[PDB]
C-alpha cells in the first residue's frame, strides 16, 4: 500500500526584487524557497492514512525541481515520509504544469502507488493545473480541491467532499486508485512552521526533447512588475493611525 | 473563426461567471464574422437556454451527459467532442472548482495552448496573448501559444464584464459521448458552524486573517468589533482552523460580503481568493505590517502597523 504525495519547493519574492535583464523571470536573488503550504496539507493527509491503518502505508514525496528541492525533501522526510525523490535534469528547466505533469507520470508509472496526492494549486504560480494533468496522462480518476478524503488503504472507491464557491462541499464517490489534488484545511498538519533518491531523465526514460519550455502549452513572452493600485498609506504613530481609522469609521 | 465558452451551473442555477465568458469571447473576437459558441452540459441542462439566451451567444450549445452538474470525465469528454465540431481556435472557461477538476486534463491529452485564471487576453494581430500572475500575484507573466491552433484558456472570475441583454442564438442539443464516469457525484453539503449572523446581509466588517497569530488572538478583535458596532469576519484559514465558524468567512469559497460598505482587513494578505470577497467594498481599510502585500493594491487605506498595538489603541479610542 503505496500513496504517492508530489510536492514543489516553491519561490516567494524578497522586497524590492526586480526582473532579470532578459525579461524572463524575476531575478533569483530575491526568491526563498519553501514547500508549497498545500503539500503540508496533502503530506498530513497520507500521514493521517498511515497512521489509520494496520496495514502498511508508504508514503512516497516526488518532486520535479533542481537540487534545492532536496532540503524540503528532507523535511519531508524528517516529518515522516518514508521515501523521496527528486527528478532533475537541467534540461527540465521551463517545463510548464503539463510537462510536469508528463514528468511526474513518468515516476509514478513506475512506483505504482494506490493514491496519488497533489495540492490544489502553487503558492507561487498558481497554476492549479499540475496534480490534473498527472491524472489525465496516468488516465486515472480525479478530483480537484479536496477538503475532507473518506478511505481505507485498499478500499476500491473513496468518498471525497470538494470544496466549491459559496461556502457550500459536494460528496464525490470517487474510482481507487485516483489523484486528488489535496486543499487547505483538510487537516491541522502537526508540524506547524533515508536519502533522497535522486533520478535523472534518462532514468525515466526522458530525454531534452520531452520536457522544458519548448514542450510546454504556452510560451512566456515576458515577466513584468505591473502598475497596482495603490493605498492611501497613514502614516505616524499608532495613536494617529488608529485616530484616522476612527474617523473613517465615523464618515461611515 | 469560433470562441467556444464553457458555462457553469450548480444545483439549478447558472454561475453569473458563464456572463463574464461571454463578455470576453466577444471583446476577443478579431472581426464581426467571427462567431462565440456557448455550451452547457448536464442532464437537465436545457433549463439553463434561456438564462444563456443573451448578448453575445450566436450558437448554444445544450450537451446531455449522465450527469446532473459537474463531473471532471463527464466534462472532459463533452468539452473535446465540443472542440472536436466546431474547431474553435479559443475555449474559455471559468478558473472555477469546477473547472480546475478538468482543464488541464483536458490540456494534456492533445496539446493544444493552455493558461489558467487569465485576468488579461487580446490578440496582437493573429496572436492571442494571454496575461496571468506570478509569484504570488506580485508579476504579470504574460505567455502567447506558438502554433497552436486551438487555446484553451480558464479565466479570472469577476475580471471580465458581461454583455447586456438578450439575444437569438441557434440552439442545438447533442449528447455527451458515452463515457462512463469513474466518479459519482452524491450530496451538496453546508457544513456544521454556528451561523448567527448572514454576512452578505452587514454593512460594517472587522475582518481578521493569519496576521492574529494564535487563537487567544482572537477574543480581543471580537471585543473591538463590539465597541466599533462590526461584524467580525475572517480569511479562510482563521475558519479552517476552527477558530470563528464557516459562516464568518469571506472569500470564493465562503461568503461575498454584498452589503458591505466598510471592510477593515487586519492581518490579512489578500489573496486572490479573499479579494473574491470583498473587493468590491467601497472602503477598504487594510492593517498589515508586509507592505508587499497583496490588499494593499485594493484598498483605499492601508497602514503598516501591528494589528495589535493598533486593535489595543483602536478600543482605548472607542471606548
Ligand atoms: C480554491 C481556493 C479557494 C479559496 N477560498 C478562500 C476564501 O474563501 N477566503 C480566503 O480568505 N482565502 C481563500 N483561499 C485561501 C487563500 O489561498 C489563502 O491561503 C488565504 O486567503 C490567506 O489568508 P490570510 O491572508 O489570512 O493569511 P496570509 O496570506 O498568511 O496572510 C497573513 C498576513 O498577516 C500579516 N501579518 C502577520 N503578522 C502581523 C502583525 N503582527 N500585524 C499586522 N499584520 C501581520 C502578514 O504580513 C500577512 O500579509 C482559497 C484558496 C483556494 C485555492
Ligand atoms: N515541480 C513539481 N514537482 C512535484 N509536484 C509538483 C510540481 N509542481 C507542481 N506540483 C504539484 O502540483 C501542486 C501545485 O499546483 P500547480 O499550481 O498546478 O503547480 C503541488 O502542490 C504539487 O502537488
Amino acid at each position: 500500500m503505496k500513496i504517492l504525495v508530489a510536492v514543489k519547493q516553491t519561490a516567494a519574492l524578497e522586497e524590492d526584487f526586480e526582473i532579470r535583464e532578459d525579461g524572463m523571470d524575476v531575478d533569483e536573488d530575491f526568491m526563498m524557497y519553501d514547500l508549497n503550504e498545500w503539500d503540508d496539507f496533502s503530506l498530513e493527509e497520507a500521514m493521517k492514512i498511515k497512521e489509520s491503518s494496520d496495514t502498511d502505508v508508504e508514503v512516497v514525496v516526488v518532486s520535479v525541481g533542481p537540487d534545492r528541492v532536496d532540503e524540503s525533501l528532507r523535511k519531508c522526510l524528517a516529518k515522516g515520509a518514508d521515501r523521496a525523490v527528486r527528478v532533475w535534469d537541467d534540461a527540465a528547466e521551463g517545463s510548464d504544469a503539463i510537462v510536469v505533469g508528463r514528468i511526474l507520470t513518468e515516476v509514478i508509472k513506475k512506483e505504482a502507488p494506490d493514491m496519488v496526492f497533489a495540492g490544489v494549486q502553487s503558492s507561487d504560480q498558481a497554476y492549479a493545473s499540475t496534480g490534473i494533468s498527472v491524472a489525465s496522462y496516468l488516465n486515472w480518476p480525479h478530483a480537484a480541491v479536496v477538503a475532507d478524503l473518506q478511505y481505507k488503504p485498499g478500499d476500491n472507491k473513496a468518498v471525497i467532499r470538494r470544496e466549491l464557491e459559496g461556502g457550500m462541499l459536494q460528496e464525490v464517490e470517487i474510482n481507487c486508485p485516483a489523484v486528488l489534488t489535496i486543499q487547505l484545511g483538510i487537516n491541522k498538519p502537526r508540524y506547524a512552521s533515508k536519502p533522497i533518491e535522486e533520478v535523472s531523465l534518462a532514468d525515466i526514460g526522458l530525454s531534452a526533447n520531452d520536457v522544458g519550455a519548448a514542450q510546454s502549452m504556452s510560451r512566456v513572452r515576458r515577466m513584468y512588475i505591473p502598475e497596482k493600485g495603490r493605498a492611501t498609506m497613514i502614516e505616524g504613530t499608532i495613536s494617529e493611525q488608529a485616530a484616522k481609522i476612527i474617523q473613517i469609521i465615523n464618515e461611515f | 473563426s469560433k470562441i467556444l465558452v464553457i458555462a457553469e451551473h450548480r444545483r439549478n442555477d447558472l454561475r453569473p461567471v458563464s456572463l463574464e465568458l461571454i463578455g470576453a469571447a466577444n471583446g476577443l473576437k478579431k472581426s464581426g464574422e467571427d462567431k462565440v459558441v456557448v455550451a452547457v452540459i448536464g442532464s437537465q441542462a436545457d433549463a439553463f437556454v434561456p438564462a444563456l439566451s443573451v448578448n453575445g451567444v450566436d450558437e448554444l450549445v445544450v450537451v446531455k451527459g449522465s450527469s446532473i452538474d459537474f463531473d471532471p470525465d463527464v466534462f472532459e469528454a463533452s468539452v473535446s467532442a465540443l472542440i472536436a465540431a466546431h474547431n474553435p481556435s479559443v475555449v474559455l472557461l471559468p478558473h472555477s472548482v469546477d473547472s480546475l477538476g478538468y482543464a488541464s486534463s483536458l490540456a494534456s491529452k492533445t496539446g493544444y495552448g493552455f493558461a489558467t485564471d487569465v485576468y488579461i487576453v487580446e490578440y496582437q494581430g493573429d496572436e492571442l496573448v494571454a496575461t496571468r500572475g506570478g509569484y504570488n500575484q506580485k508579476v504579470n507573466v504574460e505567455v502567447d501559444f506558438p502554433g497552436k491552433s486551438t487555446v484553451v484558456l480558464t479565466i479570472r472570475p469577476s475580471v471580465f464584464k458581461p454583455l447586456e441583454g438578450a439575444g437569438s442564438p441557434v440552439v442545438s442539443n447533442v449528447d455527451a459521448p458515452s463515457v462512463q464516469s469513474r466518479s459519482q457525484n452524491k450530496d451538496y453539503v453546508e457544513v456544521g458552524g454556528g451561523n448567527d449572523i448572514d454576512i452578505t446581509t452587514v454593512d460594517f466588517i472587522m475582518s481578521i486573517g493569519r496576521g492574529i497569530g494564535e487563537e487567544t488572538n482572537v477574543e480581543q478583535f471580537r471585543e473591538l468589533a463590539d465597541e466599533a458596532g462590526a461584524t467580525l469576519c475572517c480569511s479562510k484559514p482563521i475558519a479552517d482552523a476552527g477558530w470563528l465558524p464557516k459562516s464568518r468567512q469571506v472569500g470564493q469559497s465562503g461568503k461575498v460580503v454584498g452589503s458591505c460598505k466598510l471592510y477593515v482587513a487586519m492581518g490579512i494578505s489578500g489573496s486572490i481568493q479573499h479579494m473574491a470577497g470583498m473587493k468590491h467594498v467601497p472602503t477598504i481599510i487594510a492593517v498589515n505590517t508586509d507592505p508587499g502585500a497583496s490588499i494593499f493594491t485594493i484598498a483605499k487605506y492601508g497602514i503598516v502597523a501591528d494589528i495589535f498595538d493598533i486593535e489595543e489603541e483602536l478600543k482605548a479610542q472607542l471606548a
